[PDB]
């Protein structure tokens, strides 16, 4: 059945192993060889896999280590709210937050570094933040900074009980594998309990907290007098001074009157006028729907009792004809490799982060996020890398199954093989439409920038010339726009303002949002994404396909997961590991992302934010530009790198500077990488060797004998850097540039 | 043997002996063959037998004072419902020859020598009388059984004087007392919350006006 | 107020299931029904009174989704008013 | 207790408690002698 069986004291607490530098691995114990010996100690320090050969030790490894990432992210939290308690100017933020920028870093004046202290306003001094923290606190109802310092105490003490809990479940009493396999329980509990319980929960904090309040803060009141949240939550009568519904108290729910609640549990739709966000009764809502649906959904799959689905049944009964055995036999090679559910995770939290920036830029949920131009670019681009590297994990890990956990005597499944046995039309097929598309994105823009170099501007690709219409979004912005007249009685107003119809949302003399249109400069830029994507995707793919054998090297497997090469016979055979499959996949995922961020910022500064005139005519940041410039390659570089630009670059003196220096500092990184990539090993082996010879005149050659990094190392610096040049670069040009504009 | 909703996972560990035992156990928390920390069959039984007891002091003193405030000699400053004593200060107070938070770490350190030295004798049977304690020692060792110290101190006369019967006719009567008081605090408070107007009221409403049943009402108000 | 109409439909509504789950109209405990045909009985060791099986997980099941087809009927109220 | 030490011997235990000092060090003296661009003593 379904139990509890643990053990007692696995292993013994004790301080020997802290002073015994690469005890997990046998073949580092043994001690420093060379300095090839401390970049090894790093790089498998967390290979639970490769320490040991049982999946009982691998698994509590694995669950321990969780605690400890779980203690971290709550000591992370913990900072937020104690910063944004003793050195923020949230109280007076809640009084004008239309216009005080958020603050919430304040810098030690040392060496003048206090110019540093930007006068955000609000009578306080410093970093204007930009995590859109204050936006939070607010459509929660803190209107204190008491409030801010108790529940930074309280994350701090989970962080003390996570990391507690992390020990004892590795050290006292650790669980057993019977434990961990049992997966019907896992998914039953995550469902009921955590997502279930946790909407559930948390609908009732904004029912009886966040929505009163807040609905006096909008009303508008100094945030000083306004009640405290346990008052309403003792004195039932105050809740009636708003909310007439909670007289009768909860017995319209026991009697399905459920139309009572009509005041505080809405489906209105569209965005809030006063505050620019979505309307909190439908958020409150919202969770409440989620509550149910995730609730009933844990109930489903058997553990203990006779009702319950089995989940190797489920996979069981789908075969079908041109796939064979179906499903058959995924259970165990989804149960007994940590390394298969790792990279099936990481692909849909991978891509669901992605979901989330498309969301939180076209629905703005908290009040006074909308205009908040320096927030709304940060958290749509935080979110988009986020999301791109998750998945490019997600190709590791799966290449990582099929190299070690993969094996078909045992672990015999029929699809999985049926996808190996006609790889080479897989690969062939996504190497065609890679090209396609190729021509047909990049080449329209440089046939534009030819024709318009050459003054035939009416041979370009544009709205102006010949047209290329999106019609299918054209056509769905549409239906949406007139869901609420039909297909969607109920709702008051479209689920957003970016449909092909509506109107403004103005808090301020700032756009919140207004319809996007789509005309061609927008449908190019749609098909360099799905280029970009479908390049990435050949790259991972091809890597986790090939990654046992290939026409070229018949074993491959037995070379390991991330090996240099295998020397430079039949013609040469320089990265054919799955590791660096991955390994080119990172630009093409730093390639992709990119231009999706450059894609929404300048769409929204041309078309979307950007104040309001009085009279009602409305003026954006850039004047309109995006419809015809954005169509010559050309047109990227003088109106959106050049110009756009000027902000950073002249960022000297000012509270800016920071910026001003990160923008060359990240430059200088991704410049140092190069020196990484282009070049081989076996020249800086050689200069080192000369430079030792030195060492040895004076009686300073070391014992730990210098070398060179690995060649899988050279490449992982030189990825590492020209990632971190790159993303840092972008940093430090999108914040100065929007913190100043708006 | 009375069986209430058992389980043919019950029936293989829940052998009876146990005092108290119906056989009542569709969560597994009792089985054996999982055992790490505070899922000891063991300290389950020790964990069921003292709660009970501190419910059956719990209870008593949950309804003595506004009841006894009803007739009795007690002058009704210091009669009040349980909840308005000055647990819970949103409920009320009342000033007591302390100021609260002084009540509350004295009680935590005389709790402390009797709770800890209750701890240890069930990690190490007799040790508790072995160590000076100022005399008392040759009391504390107990007699075994951590549920069960037994010796003058605390079972002073000696009841269960000889009859293993009697004591598990006995300790059956303290268990399946025990479960009542549980249950009967677990009453005390959810009525708090709905009725509001404390426990020994509430059966009065119920006793004046039968056709009250709060249950189809469910207003709530403090 | 037992006996409007929110309440005969409740109370067919888990009592169908009830039985439902008992006489043989549906997957109790004991009864799993295939990617066919329902009656493909084992037997999952519940020790209780009813005979024919019906434990005090079962109970609940049909007690449960008794209600969750008791208010997806109440609540098509386009014909039994809005409110009441 | 020999093993704590031992452990807090190793090379980069040292290296942050050998470098956070060097960091005190020239903060404070560039907070008590600031903008020093020249040694004006002799
Ligand atoms: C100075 C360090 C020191 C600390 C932190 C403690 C604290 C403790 N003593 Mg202890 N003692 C210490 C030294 C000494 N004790 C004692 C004599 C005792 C006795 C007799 C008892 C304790 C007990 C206790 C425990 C319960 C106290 C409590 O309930 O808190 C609120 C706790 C571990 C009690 C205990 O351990 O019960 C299991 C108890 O009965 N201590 C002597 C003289 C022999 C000490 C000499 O240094
Ligand atoms: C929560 C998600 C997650 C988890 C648990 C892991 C866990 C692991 N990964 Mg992995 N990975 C992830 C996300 C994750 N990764 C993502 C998002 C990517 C894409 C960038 C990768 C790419 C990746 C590669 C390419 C490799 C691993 C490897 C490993 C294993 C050894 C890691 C190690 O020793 O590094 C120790 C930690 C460091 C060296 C810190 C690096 C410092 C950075 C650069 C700053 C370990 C099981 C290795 C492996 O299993 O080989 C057998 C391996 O080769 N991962
Ligand atoms: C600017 C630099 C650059 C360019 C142009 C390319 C171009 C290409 N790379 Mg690539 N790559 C680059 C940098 C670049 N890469 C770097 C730095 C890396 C390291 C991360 C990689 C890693 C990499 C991998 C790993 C893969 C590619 C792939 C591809 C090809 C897919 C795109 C395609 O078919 O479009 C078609 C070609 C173009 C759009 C180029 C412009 C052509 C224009 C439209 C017209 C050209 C003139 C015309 C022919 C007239 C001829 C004139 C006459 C006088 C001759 C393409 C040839 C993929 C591939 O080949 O498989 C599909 C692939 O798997 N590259
Ligand atoms: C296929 C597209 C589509 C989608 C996504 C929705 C989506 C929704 N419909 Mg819907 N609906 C559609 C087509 C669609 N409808 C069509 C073609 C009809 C026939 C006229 C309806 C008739 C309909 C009714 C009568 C109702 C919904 C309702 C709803 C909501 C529940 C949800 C927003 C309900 C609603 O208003 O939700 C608030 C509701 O009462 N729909
Ligand atoms: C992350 C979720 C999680 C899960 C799945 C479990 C699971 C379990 N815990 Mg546990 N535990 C957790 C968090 C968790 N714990 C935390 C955060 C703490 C610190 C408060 C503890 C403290 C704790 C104790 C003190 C004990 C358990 C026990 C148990 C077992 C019953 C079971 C294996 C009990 C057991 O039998 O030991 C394994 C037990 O004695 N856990
Ligand atoms: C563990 C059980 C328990 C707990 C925590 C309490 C707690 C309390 N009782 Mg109490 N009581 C209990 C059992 C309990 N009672 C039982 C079993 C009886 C009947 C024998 C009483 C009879 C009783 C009376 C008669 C009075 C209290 C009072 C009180 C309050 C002051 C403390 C006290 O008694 O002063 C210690 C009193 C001494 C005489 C010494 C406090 C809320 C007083 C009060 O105001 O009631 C709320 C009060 O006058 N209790
Ligand atoms: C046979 C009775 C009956 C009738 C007439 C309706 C009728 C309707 N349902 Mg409904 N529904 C039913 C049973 C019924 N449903 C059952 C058994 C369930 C499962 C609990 C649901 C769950 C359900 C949901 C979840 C929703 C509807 C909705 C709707 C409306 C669209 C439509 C008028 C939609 C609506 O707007 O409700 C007012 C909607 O969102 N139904
Ligand atoms: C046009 C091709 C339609 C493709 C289509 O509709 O597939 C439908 C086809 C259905 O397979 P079966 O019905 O035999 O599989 C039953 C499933 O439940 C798994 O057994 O899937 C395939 O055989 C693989 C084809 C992938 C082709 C991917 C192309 C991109
Ligand atoms: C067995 C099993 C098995 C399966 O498998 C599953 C299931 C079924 C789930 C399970 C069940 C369980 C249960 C039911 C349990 C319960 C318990 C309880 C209730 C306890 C209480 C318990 C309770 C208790 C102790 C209580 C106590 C109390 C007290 C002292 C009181 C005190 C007081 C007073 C006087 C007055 C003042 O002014 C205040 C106060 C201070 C407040
Ligand atoms: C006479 C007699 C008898 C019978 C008895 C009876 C009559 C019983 C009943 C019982 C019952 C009568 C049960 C019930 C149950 C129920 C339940 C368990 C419920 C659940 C619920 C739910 C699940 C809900 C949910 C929800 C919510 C909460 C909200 C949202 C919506 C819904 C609705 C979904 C006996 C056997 C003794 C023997 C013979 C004689
Ligand atoms: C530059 C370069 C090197 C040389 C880089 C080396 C040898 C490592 C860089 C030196 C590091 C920083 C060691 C210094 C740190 C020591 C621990 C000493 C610390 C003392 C400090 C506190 C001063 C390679 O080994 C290499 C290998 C493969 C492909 C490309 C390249 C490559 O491009
Ligand atoms: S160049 Fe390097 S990677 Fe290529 S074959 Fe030679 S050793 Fe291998």
């Amino acid at each position: 059945e379904v139990k509890i069986v643990v053990d007692r004291d696995p292993v013994k607490t004790s301080f020997e192993e802290w002073a015994r530098p690469g005890h997990f691995s046998r073949t580092l114990a043994k001690g420093p060889d060379t300095t090839t010996w401390i970049w090894n100690l790093h790089a498998d320090a967390h290979d639970f896999d490769s320490h040991t050969g049982d999946l009982e030790e691998i698994s509590r490894k694995v669950f321990s280590a969780h605690f400890g990432q779980l203690s971290i992210i709550f000591l992370w939290l913990s900072g937020m709210y104690f910063h944004g308690a003793r050195f923020s100017n949230y109280e007076a933020w809640l009084s004008d937050p239309t216009h005080i920028g958020p603050s919430a870093q304040v810098v030690w004046p040392i060496v003048g570094q206090e110019i540093l202290n930007g006068d955000v306003g609000g009578g306080f001094r410093g970093i204007q933040i930009t995590s859109g923290f204050f936006q939070l606190w607010r459509a929660s109802g803190i209107t204190s900074e008491l409030q801010l310092y108790c529940t930074a105490i309280g994350a701090l003490v989970f962080a003390a009980l996570m990391l507690f809990a992390g020990w004892f479940h590795y050290h006292k009493a650790a669980p057993k594998l019977a434990w961990f396999q049992d997966v019907e329980s896992m998914l039953n509990h995550h469902l009921a309990g955590l997502l279930g319980l946790g909407s559930l929960s948390w609908a009732g904090h904004q029912i009886h907290v966040s929505l009163p309040i807040n609905q006096f803060l909008d009303a508008g009141v100094d945030p000083k007098e306004i009640p405290l949240p346990h008052e309403f939550i003792l004195n039932r009568d105050l809740l009636a001074q708003l909310y007439p519904s909670f007289a009768e108290g909860a017995t319209p729910f026991f009697t399905l009157n459920w139309s009572k609640y009509a005041e505080f549990l809405t489906f209105r739709g569209g965005l809030d006028p006063v505050t620019g966000g979505l309307w909190l009764t439908d958020i409150a809502h919202h969770h409440l729907a989620i509550a149910i649906l995730f609730l009933i959904a844990g109930h489903m799959y058997r553990t203990n009792w006779g009702i319950g689905h089995g989940l190797k049944d489920i996979l069981e009964a789908h075969k079908g004809p041109f796939t064979g055995q179906g499903h058959k036999g995924l259970y165990e090679i989804l149960t007994t490799s940590w390394h298969a559910q790792l990279s099936l995770n990481l692909a849909m939290l991978g891509s669901t982060t992605i979901v989330v920036a498309h969301h939180m830029y076209s629905m703005p949920p908290y009040p006074y996020l909308a205009t908040d131009y320096g927030t709304q670019l940060s958290l749509f681009t935080h979110h988009m890398w986020i999301g791109g590297f998750l998945i490019v994990g997600a190709a590791a890990h799966a290449a990582i199954f099929m190299v070690r956990d993969y094996d078909p005597t045992t672990r015999y499944n029929d699809l999985l093989d049926r996808v190996l046995r006609h790889r080479d039309a897989i690969i062939s097929h996504l190497n065609w439409v890679c090209i396609f598309l190729g021509f047909h994105s990049f080449g329209l823009y440089i046939h534009n920038d030819t024709m318009s170099a050459l003054g035939r501007p009416q041979d370009m690709f544009s709205d102006t010339a010949i047209q290329l219409q999106p019609i299918f979004a054209q056509w769905v912005q549409n239906i949406h726009a007139t869901a609420p007249g039909v297909t969607a009685p109920g709702a008051t107003t479209s689920t957003s303002l970016t449909w092909g119809g509506g109107e403004l949302v103005a808090v301020g003399g700032k756009v919140a949002l207004l319809p996007i249109p789509l005309g061609t400069a927008d449908f190019l830029v749609h098909h360099i994404h799905a280029f970009t994507i479908h390049v990435t995707v050949l790259i991972l793919l091809k890597g986790v396909l090939f990654a046992r054998s290939s026409r070229l090297i018949p074993d491959k497997a037995n070379l390991g997961f991330r090996f240099p090469c295998d020397g430079p016979g039949r013609g040469g055979t320089c990265q054919v590991s799955a590791w660096d499959h991955v390994f080119l996949g990172l630009f093409w995922m730093y390639n992709a992302i990119s231009v999706v961020i450059f894609h929404f910022s300048w769409k929204m500064q041309s078309d979307v934010w950007g104040t309001i005139s009085d009279q009602g005519v409305v003026t954006h940041i850039t004047g309109g530009n995006f419809a015809q410039s954005s169509i010559t390659i050309n047109g990227w570089l003088r109106d959106f790198l050049w110009a756009q630009a000027s902000q950073v670059i002249q960022s000297y003196g000012s509270s800016l500077s920071a910026y001003g220096l990160f923008f060359l500092g990240a430059h200088f990184v991704w410049a140092f990488s190069l020196m990484f990539l282009f070049s081989g090993r076996g020249y800086w082996q050689e200069l080192i060797e000369s430079i030792v010879w030195a060492h040895n005149k004076l009686k300073v050659a070391p014992a730990t004998q210098p070398r060179a990094l690995s060649i899988i190392q050279g490449r992982a610096v030189g990825v590492t850097h020209y990632l971190l040049g790159g993303i840092a670069t972008t940093w430090a040009f999108f914040l100065a540039r929007i913190i100043a504009v708006g | 043997r009375q069986l209430w909703f058992a389980s043919k996972q019950s029936l293989t560990y829940l052998d009876g002996t146990l005092p108290g035992d119906f056989g009542f156990d569709p969560l597994g928390l009792s089985d054996p063959e999982g055992t790490g920390g505070f899922i000891e069959p063991r300290w389950l039984a020790y964990g069921e037998i003292f709660n009970g007891r501190t419910a059956m002091m719990g209870v008593v003193g949950m309804i003595a004072p506004e009841a006894l405030g009803k007739v009795g000699l007690v002058p009704p400053e210091t009669a009040i419902p349980w909840f308005q004593a000055g647990a819970i200060p949103p409920a009320g107070t009342y000033q007591y020859w302390a100021d609260p938070y002084t009540l509350f770490v004295f009680e935590m350190a005389l709790i402390g020598f009797a709770e800890h030295r209750r701890l240890q004798d069930w990690y190490n049977p007799g040790s508790m009388g072995k160590q000076y304690f100022l005399g008392l020692e040759k009391y504390l060792g107990g007699s075994g059984d951590p549920a069960y110290p037994g010796g003058p101190i605390f079972n002073p006369l000696g009841f269960g004087t000889k009859s293993e019967k009697e004591m598990k006719e006995l300790k059956l009567k303290e268990i399946k007392n025990g479960r009542l008081a549980m249950l009967a605090f677990l009453g005390m408070s959810l009525q708090a919350i709905f009725t509001g107007v404390g426990p020994f009221q509430n059966l009065l409403d119920h006793l004046s006006d039968p056709v009250n049943n709060n249950i189809l009402t469910s207003l709530k108000f403090h | 107020y037992i006996g409007s109409s929110t309440n005969l439909i409740m109370v067919t509504t888990t009592t169908l299931m009830l039985f439902a789950g008992r006489f043989g109209l549906a997957p109790s405990a004991n009864r799993k029904a295939t990617a066919g045909l329902k009656l493909e009985a084992r037997e999952s060791g519940l020790q209780t009174g009813d005979p024919a099986g019906f434990t005090l997980a079962d109970t609940l099941a049909c007690g449960a989704v008794g209600h969750i087809m008791g208010v997806g009927i109440v609540l098509g109220l386009k014909n039994t008013g809005v409110l009441d | 207790m020999r093993d704590i030490k031992t452990y807090l011997s190793v090379a980069p235990v040292l290296s942050t408690l050998w470098f956070g000092a060097l960091a005190g060090l020239l903060i404070e003296i560039n907070r008590l002698f600031p903008d020093a661009l020249s040694f004006p003593f002799f």
